RNA sequence: CUAGCAUUUGCUGGUUAUCCACUUCUUAGAGGGACUAUCGGUUUCAAGCCGAUGGAAGUUUGAGGCAAUAACAGGUCUGUGAUGCCCUUAGACGUUCUGGGCCGCACGCGCGCUACACUGACGGAGCCAGCGAGUCUAACCUUGGCCGAGAGGUCUUGGUAAUCUUGUGAAACUCCGUCGUGCUGGGGAUAGAGCAUUGUAAUUAUUGCUCUUCAACGAGGAAUUCCUAGUAAGCGCAAGUCAUCAGC
């Protein structure tokens, strides 16, 4: 059938569309990879370490797809959770800015997405026939 | 509770004495009558009015 | 102070200087610096030609405790207020780049029991 | 045209508005299926309309619903009553009325109590406390 | 005889009193919060709930 | 998993043993207060025993690597064969015996 | 010139309901009358203007808050008429207290 | 100017004005202020006992 | 309580004997009744449901509940 | 005071007014300070109505 | 994946950069005794010495052992950011380092008697055992301890 | 109109006036609706109360606002060009400038924030509010792009506002991972070094960010506060103050 981004999980998604991106690996992993860890309001940097930056752009795939456009600020907003600031109480703090606009780069360049007007970066045609291609593969992969 | 003031209770006589001929045991009927033949300013306490005199209809 | 050695640091102008000192200090000389420590340092200076060889300069009464040590001052007797007198300090190396105001205490310790 | 409803529901300020239509057989929701509700266990709550009914109603419906406002507990609740008024307010149209009772009667004796918007508002904060009931501790000595 | 006034409390005074301490600044009334209980009604700020 | 039965049923088993069918007020006059032996109604027994099972529980995970949904299956199973080891059984039996002693 | 049916937005802002309605009654009335094309009197969600102070002028007492409220009624009416009328229909109708803007619709 | 801002300001213009002639009219018996405004101009009515000597 | 750090060939051959008798299995299970590490057992069990010698009834990030392959 | 109050009071009582109060407070030629008031007629004093009707 | 390891290989005492550390626990946490190393920098460390994250410290070879070490002693050579350390332009050298181990008490003691000796308020205040960061004393730190 | 998946028309999205038609959802303007309605119990078969069924709602329908006669030597002369008297009035107790102080610490009390962990911390992913406020001659809310580990910087743009910021993609929470009962990876005080931001000025750290340092505290004695339904409690957001600064 039909099928689209929206008509599969959005975790069991990401997970596949991870895998993608890493096993063919044209993505541009920024060279921060081990240093950065992805917001101001975080402790430590990520578990996964031999990915992630995948993950992250799988996510921003999939976000871009559905939203009509999205930018950095909104990105930065979505992932960038409440900081502890230890004995004063928590308020929420938005994510790193760079990494995220690395992503919106690096899907760029292999054209998951692309730059609209009226500001932000809307999902691109080419983008559309590689999501909904995983999206009836992941379909078809699990029963 | 639900215990009405001398208002309700007042007016309700009032009107039973001179209308006992016309209105019924039945709510909707009274306060469409009410409307009429007494001059209420509030619509709350027009429904209050109405709610007693019904009551005390019953009893008679 | 950071690499630079004392005699070097003596011959460097304040725009250099700056760039080898912390943020605040870098921000404020970017911000300008008003007439009245130009004032000042003029008079450091003429303080510091009119001393005898190895005598220490007259002391210079100041009520700027926001000026920051620039190595111009080294060397330098500066009479630093307080809130009701000026202590008199003497610029020594080590306090490069740090506020006049450190250098003189607004408050006296607190003693409790003890009459 | 084809037959239409433009229903809706609500729990607090979730306001689920569906479109029912004479359609294949489709139970949407945002634009994403039945299985599409992350909430794991209230996956059963927006269930609860076409389970408890009857199948074969649900075999030539197209209802798909649009969820705005609200927090995650009141979004599967407004969907829930916004299906579950849906197919009453279709089979009200172009239904008879002794099936379309029949819809209310299997719903409303189960104790669901669909009804329309549970009333129940929040109670404003009045200064003098960080709640509407509940005052700032008084110290006394 | 003057000094910077730009922002901060010794700039911003009471229209009616000429008072620093509890001004309401907000929509750009700069009335203190005594004169405004004075004069609400008279703005058009009547109480209600 | 552990009784091969309705779990629902255990629960209910639960509830029906851990409700105390005594307990004691405390009543006094005019400065001394005593305690007296009263009947527990059965919306009170209900109240009590989900009450003692949640706390049971609750106290067991506390501090433990067991999680609270097995301390309370414990607590649910001891509960419902009337064991001992229960906190809620303790508990209720404890109420029991001060009514009966202040009756 | 003068005929040239210039479509424009007439927006009413006012503390006061009923003068405002009436004023935004008398304007469609008016359209009616000299069969101009209107949309009708579109209510915009009205603005509550609020200030909480505290009740005492000094630190005493309980502490009592009073919350004061304006509320700000907002109104438009969009109408295509010739110059002519507009200038009529917008003099006809001026109420003390009711705020009268009007904007010619350039693209 | 915003209308937030604006009608909060012609509040503010009463309030100056009915405060100014209290104190100005006050052996000429001032009742109160009410206030028109117009496109062109701004009509304001002095309501008073003593209309002869205003 | 004693918990393992190290896997150990005594005690492999122990969680391999013992785990299918058990009518319940979970992390808790293995911690209390073989004195192991609770990240070893969690890697024990994953490798025990991948050799099929118990089966999964429900899979919860914080919580894993197996039964023995009857 | 007591001419002058009730001198008003019944100035508006006679022209219309369903009811009337003047209060007068502070010092008048005593030390200790002091609040007689000076009603007539008829006036409600909570509600609505209050805004409606009467002036102060 | 269980895999039986021999008794032989566990170190379960580590002795590294004068310090002991616990062979036990995960390398990542074990490195956290040494002062001077916290969660962020060991994790940063043994992904530049390519060392697995999920391995216990008992489990490292010495190889691997004095990688970490030197990485650890040597940090921007092995391209780690002069941010990250933990004294960024040192007043005396201009140079950046991340003191570790026992240099920390040092390096600690020695920035104070600096400050001790130029007699600024902040070293006055760390003589006289008094907060130095404008914190309210009224109240706050009634217990020595 | 146009893009992809798929052939079965489809299913899922762009293009906010290319356009038409509606007003269910949204707005707010008139009106309606609830009166304990109707029935069954229980009482001076009164006022009422309790049960059951309808109903949007049956605890004054939920919440406030307004609030009598009076009082108090309650608080406020440091809100006021509201004010009596007294004091002071050129070396001022007027005013203004510079700097300090209001924060100063053996300690006693009050309101709070953060905690003591496995119902938890940590990492990825999922991803949903409502009330707000916002600059014309002023520097206000800020989108999007680009630089930065981050704080921020920077080039433009929308918005005098149901239009732009903003769907304020808030937090808890939801999933899949990582830890494993140890002051532990719980806890984040104290402290060092550095880099930004606001401002004439940040030293007695304004504040934020990076690394490092990693204290007490293992559920709190005598006491004692708040609280009966969208309530308690958990949870964050806007506003006020505000150049900057929230544990309020
Ligand atoms: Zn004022």
């Amino acid at each position: 059938p039909g099928v689209s981004v929206r008509d599969v999980a959005a975790q069991d998604f990401i997970n596949a569309y991870a895998s993608f991106l890493q096993r063919q690996g044209k993505l541009e992993v920024p060279g921060y990879v081990d240093i950065v860890k992805t917001s101001s309001g975080n402790e430590m940097p990520p578990q996964d370490a031999e990915g992630w930056f995948y993950k992250r752009a799988a996510s921003v795939a999939r976000h871009i797809y559905m939203r009509k456009q999205v930018g950095v600020g909104k990105l930065n907003k979505l992932y960038g959770g409440a900081k502890s600031r230890g004995v004063r109480p928590y308020k929420h703090i938005d994510a790193s800015g760079s990494i995220n606009r690395k992503v919106l780069q690096a899907l760029e360049k292999i054209g998951i997405v692309e730059i609209s007007p009226k500001g932000g970066r809307r999902i691109s045609e080419n983008g559309q026939r590689d999501l909904d291609r995983i999206a009836a593969q992941t379909l078809e992969e699990d029963e | 509770g639900r215990v009405r003031t001398k208002t309700v209770k007042r007016a309700s006589k009032a009107l039973i004495e001179r209308y006992y001929p016309k209105l019924t045991l039945d709510f909707q009927t009274n306060k469409r009558l009410c409307d009429e033949i007494a001059t209420i300013q509030s619509k709350r306490l027009r429904n209050k009015i109405a709610g007693y005199t019904t009551h005390l209809m019953k009893r008679i | 102070y950071r690499g630079v050695d004392l005699e070097k640091l003596l011959e460097m102008s304040t725009e250099d200087f700056v760039k080898l000192a912390p943020a605040r200090v870098r921000r404020r000389f970017a911000r300008g610096m008003t007439s009245k420590p130009a004032g000042f340092m003029k008079k450091l200076r003429a303080a510091k030609l009119a001393a005898p060889e190895n005598e220490k300069p007259a002391p210079v009464r100041t009520h700027m405790r926001n000026m920051i040590i620039v190595p111009e001052m080294i060397g330098s007797v500066v009479g630093i207020y307080n809130g009701k007198a000026f202590n008199q300090v003497e610029i020594r190396p080590e306090m490069l780049g740090h506020y006049l105001g450190e250098f003189s205490i607004t408050y006296t310790p607190v003693r409790h029991g003890r009459a | 045209a084809v037959p239409s409803v433009q229903t809706f529901g609500k729990k607090k300020s979730a306001t689920a508005v569906a479109h029912v239509k004479a359609g294949k057989g489709l139970i949407k929701v945002n634009g994403s299926p039945i299985t599409l509700v992350e909430p794991e266990i209230l996956r059963f709550k927006v269930y609860e309309p076409l389970l408890l009914v009857g199948l074969d109603k649900f075999s030539n419906i197209d209802i798909r619903v649009r969820v705005t406002g609200g927090g995650h507990v009141s979004q599967v609740y407004a969907i829930r009553q916004a299906i579950a008024k849906g197919l009453v307010a279709y089979h009200q149209k172009y239904v008879d009325e002794q099936s379309k009772n029949e819809l209310k009667k299997a719903f409303t004796s189960y104790d669901r109590t669909l009804l329309i918007a549970d009333s129940r508002r929040p109670e404003p904060k009045k200064f003098g406390g960080k709640g509407a009931r509940s005052r700032f501790q008084k110290s006394y000595r | 005889f003057s000094h910077p006034r730009r922002y901060g409390k010794g700039s911003r005074q009471c229209r009616v009193c000429s008072s620093h301490t509890g001004l309401i600044r907000k929509y750009g009334l700069n009335i203190c919060r005594q004169c405004f209980r004075e004069k609400a009604n008279d703005i058009g700020f009547n109480k209600f709930r | 998993v552990l009784t091969d039965q309705n779990p629902i049923q255990v629960v209910v088993d639960a509830i029906t043993n851990t409700g105390p069918r005594e307990d004691t007020t405390r009543v006094g006059g005019g400065g001394a207060a005593r305690r007296q032996a009263v009947d527990v109604s059965p919306l009170r027994r209900v109240n009590q025993a989900i009450a003692l099972l949640t706390i049971g529980a609750r106290e067991a995970a506390f501090r433990n690597i067991k999680t609270i949904a097995e301390t309370l299956a414990e607590e649910l199973i001891n509960a419902a064969k009337g064991s001992s080891t229960s906190y809620a059984i303790k508990k209720k039996d404890e109420l029991e015996r001060v009514a009966k002693s202040n009756r | 010139q003068q005929q040239q049916i210039i479509k424009i937005r007439i927006t009413l802002t006012s503390t006061k309901v009923k003068q405002l309605e009436n004023v935004s009654s008398n304007i469609v009335k008016n359209a009616e009358q000299h069969n101009l094309v209107k949309k009708g009197p579109v209510r915009l969600p009205t603005k509550v203007l609020k200030i909480s102070t505290r009740k005492t002028p000094n630190g005493e007492g309980s502490k009592t808050w009073e919350t004061y409220e304006m509320r700000i009624h907002k109104r438009y009416i969009d109408l295509e008429a010739p110059v002519q009328i507009v200038k009529r229909i917008t003099q006809i109708t001026i109420e003390p207290g009711v705020d009268v803007e009007v904007v010619v619709a350039s693209n | 100017i915003s209308k937030k801002r604006k009608l909060v300001a012609d509040g503010v213009f009463y309030a100056e004005l009915n405060e100014f002639f209290t104190r100005e009219l006050a052996e000429e018996g001032y009742s109160g202020v009410e206030v028109r405004v117009t496109p062109t101009k701004t009509e304001v009515i002095i309501r008073a006992t003593r209309t002869q000597d205003v | 309580a004693q918990h393992a750090v190290i896997l150990d060939q005594e005690k492999y051959d122990r969680i391999l004997k013992e785990v299918p008798t058990y009518r319940y299995v979970s992390v808790s299970v293995l911690v209390d009744r073989l004195k192991i590490g609770g990240s070893l057992a969690r890697i024990a069990l994953r490798h025990l449901e991948k050799e099929g010698i118990i089966k999964p009834i429900s899979k919860h990030s914080k919580q894993a509940i197996y039964t023995r392959a009857t | 005071i007591r001419r002058a109050a009730y001198g008003v009071v019944r100035y508006v009582m006679e022209s219309g007014a369903k009811g009337c109060e003047v209060v007068v407070s502070g010092k008048l030629r005593a030390a200790r300070a002091k609040a007689m008031k000076f009603a007539d007629g008829f006036l409600i004093h909570s509600g609505q109505p209050v805004n409606d009707f009467i002036d102060t | 994946s269980l895999v039986v390891q021999e008794q032989g290989s566990f170190q379960h005492i580590l002795r590294l950069l004068n310090t002991n550390v616990d062979g036990n626990i995960k390398i990542v946490y074990a490195l956290t005794t040494i002062k001077g190393v916290g969660r962020r920098y060991s994790n940063l460390v043994c992904k530049k010495a390519d060392v697995d994250l999920h391995k216990r410290a008992g489990e490292l070879t010495q190889e691997e052992l004095e990688r970490i070490v030197q990485i650890m002693q040597n940090p921007t050579h092995y391209k780690i950011p002069a941010w990250f350390l933990n004294r960024q332009n040192d007043i005396t050298d201009g140079k950046d380092y991340h003191t570790l181990a026992n240099n920390v008490e040092s390096k600690l003691r020695d920035d104070l008697e600096r400050l001790k000796k130029i007699r600024a308020h902040r070293g006055i205040r760390h003589f006289w055992g008094l907060r130095v960061r404008g914190q309210h004393t009224k109240t706050t730190g009634r217990r020595r301890a």
